[PDB]
């Protein structure tokens, strides 16, 4: 939960899950940026955020 | 067995140790089963 | 509670609150008085360091409910042998704190 | 009464949960309750003993408090708690020991020891953890007159009495017709015998029956029926009803027919089973009646003619056997059961310290004579002493 | 189903933990559970009974809440809780009794009374407090189809069969060689008899064997084995196989030789015991086969020399015996025992309200006829009714 | 050792109480304990097994925590909990299986397997929830030198040994007088026989004495006493003392006279009873002595003169005896009982995986052989194996 | 050889003199010796057995450090000391059992078991202690 993530300020589980490159799922409200370039599609830039 | 099951005070026990006839008879007349059985066995002993 | 004022002598081994505890049979205030009577610093040791800490019951904020209930019990009490305005002010201040 | 149970349960819980490495959020309530208990018991003298050989042992309470705010109860906590745990263990053991040897023809439920009578006051009534065991719940329900109940496994409900009945007899003791039975504890063994196989009787069938009352009512009782005899089949040399001489008994087992068992309640029959063997179920009764008959076979083989002559001199004799065992049942009043360890505890506390023979109990908990004369005063005192015994049993195994 | 057990456990804790004077710290979770239960149950309507002798009872749930203050409970709080506790107890008892007397041929696991079916809705799931008893845990683990397990104290698995067989027979009934056995509850008492004293048989050894199939598979069975049988050891008069007359049986006990006890499973000899007595353990078994041999005494003294003449006229017979008793058992399916009393309560309510007999249960809820043909549907019905009985026994003792 | 018990308790509580829909207020402690134990278990790879058919398996723990945001648990949270609970169940089962099989002569209290030794590290002591079962408490009290106990129903202490003693004997076995007794399970059948009916002995009364010593001190025991003979009251053939000849035994039953029972500790008279029948209680004993008399009635009848002639040729011999049962007992050491599942569990574990026999255990864990020569080292190993067996059985019922 | 005796003597002294209540001055040398032994033995592994029916066992040393500044040791210090004292006792028992059953024709004075060969290295010689035996 992103709500809990912001509320409690903890980052332990998420950091360890992401560092070891393991599947994760986040549920919560997020603004989106629309990119419609196939250059961005081929050159992976959807995970560097 | 008498001191374990039945209740004996200290003076009563002291008199029973001396085998005084009075305390023994007063206990006998109270229909105590163990001592009556003991006396019955002792009577049965004298069979010549 | 319509009882004589507590004649007392300074320096007794027992605090006056103990005498209050063993003289009032109104369950709410008696229980609250007992809790205050035996409320003392708890001697604990943490990581080789000596400390004095409060009891758990007050720590979570629960004794305030007991105090409020006792005060509300005192609010509607008869309060005999007391003048009018003094009693009214006393019970209204008690209601204010409750 | 219940304050002693609270003391025992709190002490056991403290001995259980208070170990190394535990999280305080898991034992916080127990620690707080223990602190409140030691707070309450502080500053109150106690005297116990003075009857029989029990040494008078005073008791005082000047002890410290246990802290609250920790993340793991370190060795300091357990080491400090062990001393007061031992002291309270000894105190409650002595108090309950004193309680368990007091009786009274009146007020048979109220406390009858100085410690217990002092504890039943209201200032000590701040400490009552819960009522988890069956006996404390039954006591509290009896305090408010509700529908109670005790669970048992083969209780000792029947007194020992090896009595026998004769119907047709003579001082010669050569042609008899009667019954024997042996009711020991939870087992009932009833056997009926004929010395003639009803050859002289009408319709070649002779009637047998037996009636046994119950000292107290029983509900939801499990009974098993086995059509045989295990104690009345071997040859037996027993005495007469007047002890003049002895009589011979050499039986042969024959399968009984018309085996009818009725469970009867207050002059009314509730459960009636005919020839159904195995496990049976009855729900409400206060007396047990069994009926059965012996039937001479219509045709015979030579050996039967050997062992069953028409003439008066009989060598072999006939009988039938039944077995009635009560495995599990529920009663209203407390029953002295050998499934638990209560009667053993009361006998141990009695015989260990030589208590005077009270005017309300039989001498030395003779359960046979005790149950032969069950009385409401006796049942109240027995319930109280057994409850205190079970309270004691949770601390000193 | 689980909601019913949650209600039972919550009610028991409420009635046996809320006593005047107790600290709030030991009842916080219970207070929250009670408040949730009342705030969820209020406003509904329930109907129950209407079948047989149970009148249609209508229940309305409308009660207040419980205050979160008064750190120490007073008697007024106790009585306010007690009123709702009594009402809930009555409702639960009546619902359980209504459910206990309804059966179906298929899908016996699912409830049948309208009360439980309504309680299995979605919004009532909020009260699913906990699961601690054996039956509730086993039910909830069976719902996920995992390994099942029960513990029994001397169960009753063997169906009643007082059957006998004759290997060698003649219409004269004076020359027999066979075996007799009894299957009564947890007791197996087999015996092998001979009239010829094995003089005719080669090697002077008369082979005896017997097979008893169990209707269900047991695990971790402790078996007490004794070399002597105390049933077929007395003179008896027995009807013939087909039945036209009565033959005689005069036994003498001899020491069994080369006693072999094997526990099998689907044709595999798993556990073996040779010439051993006392106690044995079978890890997993479903069939029992026993073998023992009658041995003619190679040497004789005058008395036994005259006991067995070398010719056909036989005045005495020879017989060996064995005794097998199941001490404790663990089974994958529900059963009826001699310690637990759930079957007793089921039969008690059954005969209290005299509900008509369904085609899935033999009359009277008898155990022998039920175990004669143990079907999976009857097994599921037994499991459901026993779980409901265990739920009931936690409330009304 | 208590670490494994704490882990098992936490796992069972998590698998039971954590169900779909329970309010969060009832699982705070459980969730905290689960989070702490899963935090501690991280970063510790484990290897299990290594002896016997049990395969060597590897373990590694990397699992996330459980959130504390939801107010009521949903299905997804329940399933996520189940996923880890199942793996921990498998781990604890493997650890228990590895621990049970192994044994040693020294350090019978210290662990033997690798997993238990590794759990004894300091960082792993941070997991401990409660010690509520009787076995873990007895283990702790034995660790810290305190008096312990177990409530055992029908315990086996008397090894199976059918022995007899003859005081009067003949090479032709035509005139004998002696005693026969059996010690099986929790049953004591002792009987004394005379082939002359006490006609030549002084005072026309024959004395019988028999002492049966136990292998472990008992306390607080209730005993059922019946003046009967069961296994020595039927036509029986018995081998000789030298194992060369056989004789004929044909008994009859009278009433034993002056039946006295003694209970002794280290040969000290603690309690006694005279002629009492039904049930008695003894509080401390280790040797049971049976003394009684056989008496000839003074007056006879026509049916008695056949049995007891004054001459040498006898046809029917007299015998009396008693049956003694230990229904309940409490011991300071671990024993085999009827009301638990310890011996079955350990024997099943040993026999299913074909584990070779060690130096301190008999072939196949024969209980009789163990109880014949009970030793303190075997006592300690039995304590350890019983504790781990109970822990394992608390998981898979 | 001497290192094993040093370990045994240090274990004896630790298990004897570490009891709650004693002043810290009585165990200063014991504390220093034990701390040096723990900090030097850590980060290491050993293997023992490999002959007969003795338990072929692998051992790893990664224990922590004991406290140093305490006026009077409480039960926590004693417990955390014993939790490693028992482990060291078991290790010494295993090493001695593996050493005793071995034999050789040549150079019997010198160590033979592989564990004793490894423990004879100079880096462990800091665990040396008194030789009053």
């Amino acid at each position: 939960n992103l709500e809990e993530l912001m509320r409690t300020g903890s980052y332990a589980q998420i950091t360890n899950m992401l560092l070891n490159n393991q599947p994760v799922a986040l549920v919560g409200a997020l603004p989106f940026v629309t990119d419609s370039s196939v250059i961005s599609l081929i050159a992976i830039l959807d995970a560097t955020v | 067995n008498l001191n374990d099951n039945y209740g004996i005070s200290r003076q009563q026990a002291f008199n029973l140790l001396r085998s005084d006839p009075r305390v023994l008879r007063e206990f006998i007349n109270q229909d105590n089963p163990i001592i009556r059985n003991r006396i019955e066995q002792l009577i049965m002993q004298c069979r010549l | 509670f319509g009882m004589q004022r507590m004649h007392y002598r300074n320096g007794d081994p027992q605090t006056p609150f103990q005498i209050a505890e063993q003289q009032i049979q109104n369950f709410q205030v008696a229980n609250w008085l007992h809790f205050v009577n035996n409320n003392y610093f708890r001697q604990v040791v943490i990581d080789g360091v000596l400390n004095q800490v409060l009891n758990d019951n007050i720590r979570n904020g629960h004794v305030i409910n007991q105090l409020m209930e006792a005060l509300m019990q005192l609010s509607r009490q008869q309060f005999p042998t007391m003048p009018v305005d003094y009693k009214r002010s006393i019970q209204r201040g008690i209601l204010l704190l409750s | 009464m219940d304050v002693l149970y609270s003391l025992s349960k709190t002490l056991k819980d403290a001995r259980d949960k208070i170990v190394e490495g535990t999280l305080y959020s898991n034992v916080s309530d127990l620690i707080q309750q223990f602190n409140q208990m030691i707070i309450t018991m502080n500053g109150n003298e106690f005297q116990t003993g003075g009857i029989g050989n029990l040494p008078i042992r005073n008791w005082n309470f000047n002890f410290g408090l246990l802290g609250t705010t920790l993340l793991n109860l370190d060795a300091n906590y357990v080491e400090t708690a062990r001393n007061t745990i031992d002291y309270f263990v000894d105190f409650v053991d002595n108090v309950c020991m004193d309680e368990m040897v007091r009786e009274s023809q009146r007020n048979g439920i109220a406390p009858q020891s100085d410690s217990l009578r002092k504890l039943s006051a209201i200032k000590f009534k701040r400490i009552n953890f819960d009522n988890s065991s069956e006996y404390i719940e039954n006591w509290n329900l009896q305090n408010r007159r509700q529908r109670t109940g005790f669970t048992f496994h083969k209780p000792n409900i029947f007194p020992y009495s090896a009595s026998f009945t004769l119907n047709r007899s003579q001082p010669a003791h050569d042609n008899l017709m009667g019954t024997m039975w042996l009711n020991a504890g939870s087992e009932i063994q009833v056997a009926g015998f004929d010395y003639s196989c009803a050859i002289n009787a009408p319709a070649n069938i002779q009637q047998f029956e037996h009636i046994v009352p119950l000292r107290r009512v029983l509900t939801t009782a499990t009974i098993t029926l086995l059509p045989d005899a295990e104690r009345f089949s071997f040859p037996r040399v027993i005495n007469s009803a007047d002890g003049a001489t002895t009589w011979f008994f050499n039986p042969v087992i024959l399968r009984p027919n018309n085996v009818e068992v009725e469970f009867l309640l207050n002059g009314q029959i509730i459960n009636t089973y005919q020839a159904r063997f195995g496990t049976i179920v009855a729900r409400n009764f206060d007396t047990i009646r069994l009926s059965f008959q012996l039937m001479r076979p219509p045709n015979m083989t030579p050996a039967v003619a050997v062992l069953f002559p028409n003439a008066q001199p009989f060598e072999h004799h006939a009988t039938v056997g039944l077995t009635l065992r009560i495995e599990s049942a529920v009663c209203e009043s407390v029953l002295a059961d050998a499934s638990e360890t209560l009667l053993a505890n009361v006998t141990s506390v009695r015989q260990e310290y030589a208590i005077p023979v009270g005017p309300v109990f039989p001498p030395g908990m003779n359960w046979t004579d005790l149950i032969t004369n069950y009385s409401p005063s006796r049942e109240d005192n027995l319930q109280r002493v057994f409850t205190v015994a079970s309270i004691r049993s949770m601390l000193i195994k």
